[PDB]
């Protein structure tokens, strides 16, 4: 319920999607959207990709 | 971004290869250790065959 | 026909990934991972 | 009005901050009974009674008299409509009228409706 | 449908890794859901005329777009001009888009409570311009459900047909589809009776006229589509209309009028599945 | 039943409106294809291949619906759409819709960064079909714009992805040797040395075929030196396929050149390299015959 | 690639045609090579007729392709040796 009213306090889902890159995606709706033994020289590197896609 | 606190990695390296290369490198290192012990012993009883 | 445009003159492609197919940093690649050789904006403007 | 009231209530940490925010946003006095309505409903939604809403009701009584008269009229109306509410809802409304009366925020004169 | 635009959109979608998980009505009006049946199947309405020669010309008659709020039986017949229903290129797109723009202007003129939460649209035959121009009226979602209404016979009322015919401009008239069937029954029963009158008029207009108006006592008003009657007279007129519709369906499908059940007969009544120069 | 009737009689008796209704019906069937029904996929390919050149009006709405199903949350839906692309590439190129085929190749090039292996293998098989049906100087992106993208794909550990990618590299190294430098070709050989340890003998056989194609393309010197380094270094439950690949490198590229290097490599006393020389000799003699 | 057990029939080949699965496709039926597959495989019996219809004459997969003798085996003419479809014993 805190999540629901936290969404409601942000001016609405359409107001949030106006801020985000939603209309460039050209989806008809937001409701279909879904989010998602080895050797290497180094392994503790930071993943730039999900921060890049958040940006 | 912590550039000066990144893990150890340099460009133009190649990365860690397969475990078989490490296994045969370990076999070569054990061969060199065996040859070091043979040269320390100075034993003529050891011989290398034609087939290795 | 003056069409001088201030570009971004820093193509941050990974040079190790671009001509090999592999970067050692991988997920920690500060540059971007792509292997391509199309012309840049300043090179087309010189052309 | 309901959305603004509920968002200000859930945003406000204290009833002092809530009443100061409501006096900042300056609602007219034609809806003080609706203000008492969304006070009683916001305590009625609670599983457990919190003294936040009772202190807010007492502060509304002790700033201006019109909120106190609206609380008296809605207290008589709540006694008229006791049976519409469930057990924890009536528990929370009973704690509202308790925290109005042991804190002397409402008079005992309107209690002749019982 | 630009291809390079879709390449850019798909590059955006694969950069975001965002997917698309996403690839009755006559009875839902009394189930706390307002449905205004926006149907444009009578939008391209043209009369029939004959000259002194053997050739028959096409008369640009005034089209009527139906908006049927079935909870109250409110039939808004958005009329068109005589010169606006023919002549324009791409009449399945341009005239449908103009009718959808007029419907969106009417929805903007009406209140949001006057607008419905859903739209009982027909099958998707000309719904592309309607979905293009329905951004201004997004309160009612247009879809084709299992239960529809015969909106092609919504203009078969005498007063509504006369007001549609004697209009050289977009008059956009409003009336009651069931003026007397809603004053003596529920909302779902009123929608079923209006759909029964529309389906009987679509099946056989003479039997529908004899059922709804068996005498002169069922004369309706100037803003009424169904015949003005009492509770028992309206129930008898609806029962005779359902019997005539079942007889016409049995004659069409080589079946019996009494072969359908009570719920099947109610669904068949309600519209569900059982010159020139 | 409709697929068997179309395979028996044909689509010549089918009118265009009935064909459009049947296309809409089987597209609705692919929409509500909940199970793993490849039999209706084969029937789809059979009816569209019996339509032949008549599906060229039907092409873009089918392609748009397949691309719409390729935006799904479910992996198997996009997998089946890529399988339908793999089935329909030949009948797309029957009318030679080169711009549409290049556009779908660019869209699948964007789709190449898929995180699911069955979807990736279906995409790779679709690209195998598309490269086989377009023609050589007519795909977008070209081979030099594709094989650097294909180079880290071969580092995947999944077997179907490896099989389809090695098959696509086999078709590329068979036909298009004229776009990729020999440095990148022997880098692909360096990847295939690690890729020879796959469990599937068909994968290892196609790896041997790619080694033969690259030896025909770039010359047999550095690849033979690389395999002579690798064969003495393996010494495990592999490397018989390395001897087989060495035999194909010799046999496709004139074993008189290869034989002094193999004869000198027989003089290495490393206890398995002589067995590799003799195994490659036996395999090579069996391959060349007379 | 062979086994000391699992003899096939050693029965003289007739009109029942051999048939290979995908798991061992392209190999010879005798020496398992791939060089000039010359002679069609006949499997002598009910090895094709009946329950093992369209099946592998080797390991046991769904038989999809015609099994072939290679030219190296037909050099010594091992194609006349009989049925190569494996009967487990
Ligand atoms: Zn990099
Ligand atoms: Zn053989
Ligand atoms: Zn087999
Ligand atoms: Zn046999």
């Amino acid at each position: 319920n805190y999540r629901t009213d936290m969404i409601q306090a942000l001016g609405g889902v359409e107001g949030i999607l106006e801020h985000t890159l939603f209309k460039g995606t050209y989806f008809p709706t937001w409701e279909g959207l879904f989010w998602e033994k080895l050797t290497n020289a180094q392994r503790s590197g930071l993943n730039q990709i999900p921060n890049r896609r958040f940006t | 971004m912590d550039f000066q606190h990144r893990p150890g990695g340099k460009t133009g390296s190649g990365g860690v290869a397969s475990s078989s290369e490490s296994n045969r490198d370990r076999r070569e290192r054990l061969r060199q250790l065996a040859l070091e012990t043979i040269d320390i012993n100075k034993d003529p009883y050891f011989m290398k065959n034609h087939l290795g | 026909l003056r069409a001088t445009v201030r570009w971004d003159y820093q193509p941050d492609i990974c040079k190790d990934y671009k001509e090999t197919g592999f970067c050692g940093f991988g997920d920690s690649c500060k540059f971007l991972h792509d292997r391509s050789d199309y012309k840049h904006g300043w090179q087309i403007e010189r052309e | 009005f309901r959305r603004t009231i509920y968002l200000a209530i859930q945003s406000s940490l204290d009833f002092e901050e809530c009443a100061h925010k409501l006096l900042k946003m300056e609602f007219p006095e034609s809806q003080t009974k609706e203000l008492c309505n969304m006070i009683l409903d916001c305590c009625a939604q609670q599983r457990t009674y919190e003294k936040f809403f009772g202190l807010l009701a007492g502060r509304f009584c002790m700033l201006k008299k019109e909120y106190m008269e609206s609380f008296e009229g809605i207290f008589k109306e709540q006694y008229d409509t006791i049976h519409r509410l469930e057990t924890n809802k009536l528990r929370n409304v009973a704690k509202m009228f308790a925290h109005l009366l042991y804190t002397d925020s409402l008079p005992w004169s309107v209690l002749e409706c019982i | 449908a630009n291809p390079a635009l879709y390449v850019l959109r798909e590059r955006i979608r694969k950069g975001l890794q965002l997917y698309s998980s996403e690839p009755q009505n006559y009875g839902e009006l009394f189930s706390n859901q307002i449905i205004w049946f926006v149907d444009d199947t009578n939008v391209y309405r043209v009369t029939i005329h004959k000259t002194f020669e053997g050739n028959l010309t096409t008369k640009p008659i005034n089209g009527a777009i139906f908006i049927f709020n079935p909870r109250t039986g409110q039939l808004f017949l958005k009329i068109i001009h005589t010169s606006v229903w023919a002549g324009q290129k791409r009449l399945g797109q341009l005239a449908k888009w103009k009718t959808a723009e007029e419907v969106a202007a009417l929805i903007r003129s009406l209140p949001v409570e006057e607008q419905p939460k859903q739209i009982i649209v027909t099958r998707k035959g000309m719904l592309d311009p309607l979905e293009v121009h329905l951004l201004d009226f997004p309160n009612i979602v247009i879809k084709g459900s299992e239960l529809q209404l015969p909106f092609q016979a919504c203009l078969k009322v005498e007063k509504f047909g006369d007001l549609i015919l004697k209009a050289t401009e977009p008059q956009m008239v409003l009336f009651n589809l069931y003026d007397d069937w809603l004053k003596t029954i529920s909302s779902y029963t009123a929608f079923s009776r209006l759909i029964l009158i529309l389906r009987a008029l679509h099946v056989n207009n003479d039997r529908a006229k004899v059922i709804l108006k068996p005498d002169k006592t069922t004369i309706t008003e100037p803003h009424h589509i169904w015949p003005t009657l009492t509770d028992e007279e309206w129930i008898k007129v609806e029962v005779q209309l359902k019997d005539l519709i079942l007889a016409d369906y049995g004659k069409k499908n080589n079946v019996n009028v009494a072969s359908l059940t009570q719920s099947e007969i109610r669904d068949i009544i309600l519209g569900m599945e059982i010159f020139s120069s | 039943t409709i697929e068997k009737i179309m395979g028996n009689l044909g689509a010549a008796d089918i009118d265009h409106k009935l064909e459009e209704q049947l296309i809409d019906g089987i597209l609705y069937a692919f929409q509500e294809q909940t199970t793993e029904d490849s039999v209706m996929l084969n029937g789809f390919g059979t009816v569209v291949n019996a339509l032949g050149k008549r599906v060229k009006p039907y092409l873009p709405q089918i392609c748009g619906t397949v691309l719409w199903r390729l935006n799904n949350k479910s992996a198997k839906v996009r997998q089946q759409a890529a399988d339908l692309i793999s089935r329909t590439a030949v009948v797309m190129k029957t009318c030679q819709e080169e711009k549409l085929m290049g556009h779908l190749g660019v869209v699948l090039y964007e789709y190449l960064g898929e995180e699911y292996p069955e979807v990736l293998g279906s995409i790779l098989g679709a690209l195998k079909a598309i490269v086989n049906v377009i023609g050589m100087h007519k795909m977008t992106p070209p081979i030099k714009d594709l094989l650097p993208r294909l180079t880290p794909i071969l580092k995947n550990r999944h077997e179907k992805v490896q099989e389809n990618c090695i098959d696509l590299v086999g078709r590329i190294a068979d036909r298009g040797a004229e776009y990729v430098s020999a440095r990148e070709w022997m880098r692909i050989c360096f990847e295939l040395l690690e890729l020879l340890k796959a469990h599937k003998k068909a994968i290892r056989r196609a790896t041997v075929n790619t080694f033969g194609y690259i030896a025909k393309a770039i010359g047999p010197h550095d690849v033979l030196a690389t395999l002579l380094n690798n064969l003495k270094v393996q010494e495990r439950q592999n490397r018989v396929c390395t001897t087989v690949a060495i035999a194909i490198v010799a046999e496709t590229c004139s074993p008189f050149t290869v034989l002094p290097a193999l004869m000198n490599e027989y003089r290495v006393p490393e206890l398995n390299v002589q067995n590799g020389v003799l195994k490659s000799l036996s395999f090579l003699f069996e391959y060349i015959g007379e | 690639k062979h086994h000391p057990d699992l003899i096939f029939c050693r029965k003289q080949a007739g009109v029942a045609i051999g048939r290979l699965c995908e798991k061992c496709d392209g190999k010879c039926v005798i020496c398992d090579s791939y060089v000039r597959p010359c002679t069609l495989v006949r499997i002598c019996d009910e090895c094709n007729y009946g329950s093992y219809q369209g099946r592998c004459v080797i390991c046991g997969g769904p038989g999809v392709s015609d099994a072939y003798y290679c030219k190296e085996c037909t050099i010594q003419e091992k194609d006349r040796d009989g049925c190569p479809k494996i009967v487990n014993l």
